[PDB]
């Protein structure tokens, strides 16, 4: 018959087994089924679409051919799969559990927004689409059978006994797909292989030799590499991929790299505050390159110190990163451009060495961007909230090192000290007056009488590196537009609008080029809005948004051209303007660092740097 | 909090140097940001009698100076009539965090056995005790008699 006879024919035969009757050998056999194009949510009671719900065991769904129908949210336990066909099947956060599904195609749609599990099953010789979670799945050992089929049509990597695809050519986009998983909701072919249980090391390791040789033979360049350089490392540089010697060789280039362009952005501006997957898969990595780059500890001493600080105070920090951290900060302290400053009384235990114990200790000493002699001490605790203030940061609360000696801070600016020996908390000690001041940017764009809702969401989305909530949804679409579309016409930005934003910023009468490279960071921050990180996702992504950040880059263009890398460049941002919406978020802001970037920690979010 | 753990030591580090000057050193346990203590002046005219005073200190201490206050009428120069007294290290715009109590007290210490009218805080006495020493001291003294603290023994 059809397959909706199929359909609502294993609706009432698990609702038997739901009511206590058992299935004998024939009951549980629903093999060759076809349950194609089928939403299975209606007809099915709303249990099994709910955490904690059931579990339809002890089945044998064998040459299925599920091709097009949405299994999602949904739990099976004990079933059988082999030789079924799932390509291009809907499965948001499905789970299978002591079910075999060898041999069968799992080339799920892109559509699929979260990956589903495979608690205690068994794939031997199935094509998986790159992003599953297989924190259970048993794998096999290879068996000699031959590769999954293909016309020209790409290769395939094999991962213990599962069979994966690599792309027909790394674009650009075939990279931020299967490499980038900051940028696609902690999604990736790394963290699909890493998921597997901890003792596969072998196989683990084998899947990562077998896909580094593939990308080692994609010619890609330093440029086209450095959005997946901070996700490559967050998974192959902790063991066992520092075992593997094939491993290590590739991915050394890729970790000074890393850790280049990460002394370039965070040593003259705050690192935001860690999440977990940082602390656990990120700052392990910064204290074994600095451990690598000596030199660098003191020459970059900003951006050290907050690798430490973070290091020493992060919650799900291991003890390894705690004392290779603790360890490589004797070092620091012992370096002759650092020791001459330590006040041998007030620093630390008194005892000339920090008191990692205490967060209200004298663990800290900074020294001056520009001179030799000037050295800041200060405590965890205070360098904690000076480097993420709050309406009621102090900003005075250290002494002063002038050459070994303290000096007093009375009647010696912040503000002023800051600019010249200490760039690091400017970007901070601003960011009352820049979230106002930004804040009166949104509630323009927001009107707070009509719209309440989005405009504590927008304020929400700005302390926090993602939000859960997004605006891909049908109402979000006919809601922002009607608040878009009227500071657009034509697609070009309002001018009463821009007068607007001119009053907000205090640039009325000033220079087009520092209006220009407002405007600028404007469109880089409501680019960053529509991104996966914010209110956008891996695929959708808000049109007003892009369509207002894209309108805020011309009259950027329109008041100062020299402000853009060039011409082309210009054209090439509009353009992706029209994921590729977090590639130009990143482009614009690391030209926007370069170039003007006390402009841009003006307007920008310190969550967000 | 840092304001305590300052304090723990810079009071430790008193107790260490019994500078017979000063004693004793008493704590509240309500604040410990707020001390007692009692001084000895070793010149006349004020060995008859001892002085006590009380340290408070802010709670942004050390980033912020304490100011001192005497809790026993004195007849001085630098001194006024409602205990406060001036002293160039505890002024905010002079005031270093790392400055050791220690010797913030040696200092007031050392300006009650030498007054310096130079700038003082009572033209009153100053005048007094520029123009006639000898009745400065002999008021001074009869002053320390009736409203000062009684001499330490040991």
């Amino acid at each position: 018959s059809s397959p909706a006879d199929w359909a609502k024919k294993l609706t009432d035969a698990v609702l038997r087994q739901k009511a206590g009757e058992t299935l004998t050998a024939a009951d549980r056999d629903f093999s060759n089924a076809d349950f194609r194009n089928i939403t299975f949510s209606k007809i099915l009671p709303p249990s099994f679409m709910e955490r904690d719900g059931d579990i339809i065991k002890g089945f044998n769904f064998s040459n299925s051919k599920f091709t097009y129908s949405d299994i999602s949210h949904l739990h099976f336990d004990e079933c059988r799969f082999t030789y079924s066909t799932l390509s291009d099947v809907v499965c948001s956060n499905t789970k299978f559990s002591n079910s075999d599904m060898n041999e069968v195609f799992l080339q799920y749609s892109i559509t699929t927004q979260q990956q589903p599990s495979f608690i205690d099953t068994t794939l031997k010789n199935t094509l998986i689409r790159h992003k599953a979670n297989l924190s259970g799945v048993i794998l096999n050992e290879p068996d000699n059978s031959s590769p999954p089929s293909v016309s020209g049509g790409g290769n395939f990597i094999r991962l213990g006994d599962i069979w994966l695809q690599m792309p027909l050519l790394w674009t650009e986009n075939a990279v931020d797909g299967f490499l980038n998983h900051e940028h696609n909701n902690g999604k990736s072919i790394l963290m699909t292989i890493d998921s597997l249980p901890d003792k596969y090391s072998q196989e683990k390791v084998q899947a990562m030799e077998d896909l580094v040789k593939s990308l080692r033979g994609g010619r890609l360049t330093e440029a086209c590499i450095r959005p997946v350089e901070s996700s490559l490392v967050s998974v192959l540089a902790h063991p066992p991929y520092t075992q593997s010697a094939l491993i290590s060789e590739w991915l050394g280039p890729v970790q000074e790299r890393f850790f280049a362009h990460q002394c370039q952005t965070y040593n003259d501006v705050p690192l935001p505050a860690p999440d977990t997957y940082y602390q656990q898969r990120i700052l392990p990595v910064l204290l074994d390159s600095f451990d690598r780059n000596s030199a660098a500890m003191t020459t970059h001493s900003g951006l050290f110190n907050q690798v430490i600080l973070h290091c020493m105070t992060g919650v799900d920090c291991t003890d390894g990163t705690r004392q290779k951290a603790a360890a490589l900060y004797e070092q620091y302290l012992a370096h002759p451009a650092v020791s001459p400053h330590i006040h041998n009384g007030l620093f630390g235990n008194y005892d000339g060495s920090p008191d990692w114990t205490t967060r209200a200790a004298d663990n800290f000493l900074l020294l001056s961007s520009q001179d030799s002699d000037t050295a800041m001490m200060l405590s965890t605790d205070t360098l904690l909230t000076m480097l993420n203030p709050t309406p009621d940061t102090a900003w005075d609360n250290f002494y002063l090192l002038r050459a070994g000696e303290n000096v007093s801070t009375a009647q010696i600016s912040p503000v002023e000290l800051f600019r010249h020996d200490f760039p690091v908390f400017l970007a901070a000690f601003n960011q009352q007056a820049t979230q106002r001041r930004f804040g009166e940017l949104i509630d323009i764009i927001l009107s707070t009488e009509e719209h309440g809702e989005l405009n504590q969401q927008f304020l929400a989305a700005t302390n926090q590196k993602h939000s859960t909530v997004k605006l891909i949804d049908d109402a979000s679409v006919s809601r922002l537009a009607t608040i878009f579309d009227p500071l657009l016409p034509e697609g070009k930005l309002s001018p009463a609008h821009y007068q607007h934003i001119l009053s907000a910023y205090h640039l009325t009468d000033a220079t087009p080029q520092k209006q220009a490279e407002t405007l600028f960071c404007l469109s880089t921050a409501f680019a960053r809005y529509s991104s996966s990180a914010i209110f956008g996702t891996e695929h959708d992504s808000p049109p007003a948004l892009r369509g207002y950040a894209e309108a805020l880059m011309q009259k950027a263009w329109e008041l100062s051209p020299a402000i853009f890398p060039s011409s082309e460049q210009f054209t090439e941002w509009s353009d992706r303007f029209h994921t590729c919406t977090s590639v130009v978020a990143d482009s614009m802001q690391r030209h926007a660092r370069k170039y003007f970037p006390s402009v841009l920690s003006s307007i920008l979010p310190l969550a967000w740097a | 909090m840092a304001a305590s753990r300052r304090l723990m030591k810079e009071l430790e580090e008193i107790r260490k140097c019994g500078m017979k000057n000063f004693r004793n050193i008493q704590v509240d346990e309500a604040n410990l940001l707020t001390w007692q203590g009692l001084i000895v002046p070793d010149n006349p005219p004020y060995d008859k009698g001892a002085f006590r005073i009380e340290i408070n200190f802010p709670a942004e201490y050390p980033f912020k100076p304490p100011k001192i206050t005497f809790k026993t009428k004195i007849y001085h120069p630098n001194i006024d009539e409602k205990g406060q007294v001036c002293l160039p290290v505890i002024s905010a715009e002079n005031w270093k965090p790392a400055t050791k109590t220690d010797q913030v007290i040696q200092s007031l210490i050392a300006l009650v056995n030498d007054p310096q009218p130079e700038h003082p805080l009572r033209a009153d006495l100053a005048e007094e005790y520029s123009k006639d020493r000898k009745k400065f001291c002999k008021n001074a003294e009869e002053f320390t008699k009736k409203y000062g603290e009684k001499r330490p023994v040991d």
